């Protein structure tokens, strides 16, 4: 099934403190009001791919979710970052370990590391080398759907690693839903309360009010008209036109040549 | 063949030199070097010397301690010493060196030095 | 360029185009 | 390592002499883009990578942003705005060898320019003609990678060079690679001019109530500014306040 | 980081004999290949096999050797009285410190 992102997939875009302040920037978040794939569990672990990174969301009440595989093969041909979190211990994990037909949790290394009533927020990314991955854990009473409201996302681990990720899988322990969003390169203009957290955004190009809003830098707009940006019609195809010639030219007859 | 200068005895606190010469024609294509062999226990490297670019390299257990210099004209490696030790005594080969190997290939007959008190 | 009433008021707006005969892109011209 | 899977090697949690580094005369070209040489001793970075391999001593001019030839083409690109230092000199007794060498290899083929810093290993088989290759050495059908042959004797233009190539980050982040300058008593109430983790300035460091989250480190005002900061040694927040000015 | 090498061993005429040399993934490791040299009681040295594959001219075939990763050995074929002398494995370092590293030295008796 489908789903409405409504305002979820916001996060702290770099680690400068500011408040009160409304600042806007480009990054990659989570389109407002986008479409999410609804997976069940009852009675489904395909191949997904990873585009531009991607906003990772459970609901969890037996913690059956343990484990992340990212990759491009997963066949122990390439490096496949390997997250496992077993108790209260957490393995991070780069080597080339020789995955299971079927990889399922019952009821050449380069790099190891070692340290419904809930719902937890993920955002993974990949930029220039950097693993980034962030995530909340919050406390919802809400089984139908994802409750409506908004919650900033911290950073915790960024991992040096350098993967080409474009494929993935969870590990689901068989014998609690989840959610997958993608990500794209959308302007947001965040509003920093006077305590440093992001109470408030809006999605600069969903609609044209919002990007009234955006050329005003302010939340409320007052009666009136205004110029906001500029329609331009974009090409359809490319036409490249030459004379219909076919006598190659004797650059041989000079570039070699036995005196000069 | 490499001829080289005999054996020697001197006091301790003096300066002494010892030359090891090549009467090949081909000096300045390998490098040349010293090693050092203690009676009864084995040899360790001691130095070496590319004349080509001058080039220089030591051992960390022998820095400082002694000086080796070379001469592309006359075709001789020197060794001189600072101060020299009353446990010192050894047996010296002069050596010809060969690169990214790391092998040695032919070595002359060496020299003898003794110092008393 | 884009016809609003205020946001007290409702989220509700309009669309102007401006010097274009709008064949190429409830229209009143 | 061949020029062709150079390795790379990080560099963090420490404190480095860039001194000793540039005081030796061994190295032939010595050339650092966006920081000067003899100011690295100063700035505190927040990790390092460093990068080795050998290549032609007469082709060491390529090994620079914004070149092209084969090299930096097809086996190394550097970024456009690279911001770090190269450093090449001569390795003709150390890596060359009498009859030829065989060890070093170097790309030639490839259907596609290379991104930059990014190395490839890949030993498919160039396919210049319509016929698949199969696996199988011919027509159209050569091995991507060929030895330099490196030989004592020839001219300038052949000896091997070593290259090392120092890459660093300057974006704001915890600093974990500083220089060797010893701290200093801090100081507070007081008109003074602070030294953070190499970012400068002058005013007065007075107490704070802003809460700073565990993971923020900085705070900017409008104009881009920094307004507070954060001790590295004792994890207390300092405001900084202009000191007292006026017309007359 | 000096090698490894046992004290001495023993041995018959007419039959083969042995010997080892055994060091650590700094010196031996990363594909670094080991020499042998000879000592006569009382002469200048001589080379044995050098690249621990080749071997020079005026050595006689009764000699070989190879290596097993970590460690190396070297056999002889046929020990003769004139075998009576000193032998030494070299082998290098990663850093330039241990460019010229050689074992303690092993010797043979022979009947
Ligand atoms: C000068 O002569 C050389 C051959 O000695 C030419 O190089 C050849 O050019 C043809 C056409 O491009 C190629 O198919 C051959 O593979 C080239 N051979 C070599 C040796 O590279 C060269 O093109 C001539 N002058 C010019 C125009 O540069």
């Amino acid at each position: 099934a489908y789903t409405n992102s409504f305002t979820r997939g916001v996060y702290y875009p770099d680690k400068v403190f500011r408040s009160s302040v409304l600042h806007s920037t480009q990054d990659l978040f989570l389109p407002f009001f986008s479409n999410v794939t609804w997976f069940h569990a009852i009675h489904d672990n395909p191949v997904l791919p990873f585009n531009d990174g991607v906003y990772f969301a459970s609901t969890e009440k037996s913690n059956i979710i343990r484990g992340w595989i990212f990759g491009t093969t997963l066949d122990s041909k390439t490096q496949s970052l390997l997250i496992v979190n077993n108790a209260t211990n957490v393995v991070i994990k780069v080597c080339e370990f020789q995955f299971c037909n079927d990889p399922f949790l019952g009821v050449n290394c380069t790099f190891e590391y070692v340290s419904f009533k809930n719902l937890r927020e993920f955002v993974f990314k990949n930029i220039d080398g950097y693993f980034k991955i962030y995530s909340k854990h919050t406390p919802i009473n809400l089984v139908r759907d994802l409750p409506q409201g908004f919650s900033a996302l911290e950073p915790l681990v960024d991992l040096p690693i350098g993967i080409n990720i474009t494929r993935f899988q969870t590990l689901l322990a068989l014998h609690a839903a989840y959610y997958v969003g993608y990500l794209q390169p959308r302007t947001f203009l965040l509003k920093y309360n006077e305590n440093g957290t992001i109470t408030d955004a809006v999605d600069c190009a969903l609609d044209p009010l919002s990007e009234t809003k955006c050329t005003l830098k302010s939340f409320t707009v007052e009666k009136g008209i205004y110029q906001t940006s500029n329609f331009r019609v974009q090409p359809t195809e490319s036409i490249v036109r030459f004379p219909n010639i076919t006598n190659l030219c004797p650059f041989g007859e000079v570039f070699n040549a036995t005196r000069f | 063949q490499l001829v080289q200068s005999g054996a020697e005895v001197k006091k301790p606190g003096e300066s002494l030199t010892i030359s090891c010469k090549d009467s090949g024609n081909s000096f300045t294509i390998y490098w040349i070097g010293w090693v050092r062999q203690m009676p009864g226990k084995g040899l360790e490297w001691m130095g070496m010397i590319y004349p080509g670019d001058s080039g220089t390299r030591y051992s960390p257990s022998f820095e400082g301690q002694v000086t080796i210099s070379a001469d592309e004209s006359i075709n001789t490696a020197y060794l001189q010493w600072r101060s020299l030790k009353a446990s010192d005594t050894a047996m010296y080969y002069c050596v010809r060196g060969i690169a990214v190997d790391w092998y040695f290939d032919l070595w002359g007959r060496g020299t003898l030095v003794t110092v008393s008190s | 360029s884009v016809i609003t009433p205020g946001t007290n008021t409702s989220n509700q707006v309009a669309v102007l185009y401006q010097d274009v005969n709008c064949t190429e892109v409830n229209v009143f011209q | 390592a061949s020029v062709y899977a150079w390795n790379r090697k990080r560099i963090s949690n420490c404190v480095a002499d860039y001194s000793v580094l540039y005081n030796s005369a061994s190295f032939s070209t010595f050339k650092c883009y966006g920081v000067s040489p003899t100011k690295l001793n100063d700035l505190c970075f927040t990790n390092v990578y460093a990068d080795s391999f050998v290549i032609r001593g007469d082709e060491v001019r390529q090994i620079a942003p914004g070149q092209t030839g084969k090299i930096a083409d097809y086996n190394y690109k550097l970024p456009d705005d690279f911001t770090g230092c190269v450093i090449a000199w001569n390795s003709n007794n150390l890596d060359s060898k009498v009859g030829g060498n065989y060890n070093y290899l170097y790309r030639l083929f490839r259907k596609s320019n290379l991104k930059p810093f990014e190395r490839d290993i890949s030993t498919e088989i160039y396919q210049a003609g319509s016929t698949p290759c199969n696996g199988v050495e011919g027509f159209n059908c050569y091995f991507p990678l060929q030895s330099y042959g490196f030989q004592p004797t020839n001219g300038v233009g052949y000896q091997p060079y070593r290259v090392v190539v120092l890459s660093f980050e300057l974006l704001h982040a915890p600093a974990t690679v500083c220089g060797p300058k010893k701290s200093t008593n801090l100081v507070k109430n007081k008109c003074v001019n602070f030294n953070f983790n190499g970012l400068t300035g002058t005013g007065v460091l007075t107490e704070s109530n802003k809460k700073f989250l565990p993971f923020q480190q900085f705070g900017r005002d409008i104009a881009d500014t920094t307004d507070a900061v954060r001790d590295p040694q004792t994890l207390e927040i300092l405001d900084i306040t202009p000191c007292s000015f006026g017309g007359v | 980081s000096v090698l490894t090498q046992p004290p001495s061993v023993s041995g018959a005429p007419g039959q083969r004999v042995t010997i080892s040399c055994t060091g650590s993934s700094s010196n031996i490791g990363a594909g670094f290949d080991v020499h042998w040299y000879q000592q006569l009681p009382g002469t200048a040295p001589k080379l044995l096999i050098y690249g621990n594959n080749n071997r020079p001219s005026g050595v006689p075939d009764r000699f070989s050797g190879s290596k097993s990763a970590t460690s190396a050995s070297l056999a002889i074929t046929g020990l003769q009285a004139e075998d009576e002398a000193d032998y030494y494995c070299q082998s290098s370092d990663s850093s330039l410190s241990g460019l010229y590293v050689f074992g303690t030295g092993t010797n043979v008796i022979v009947l």
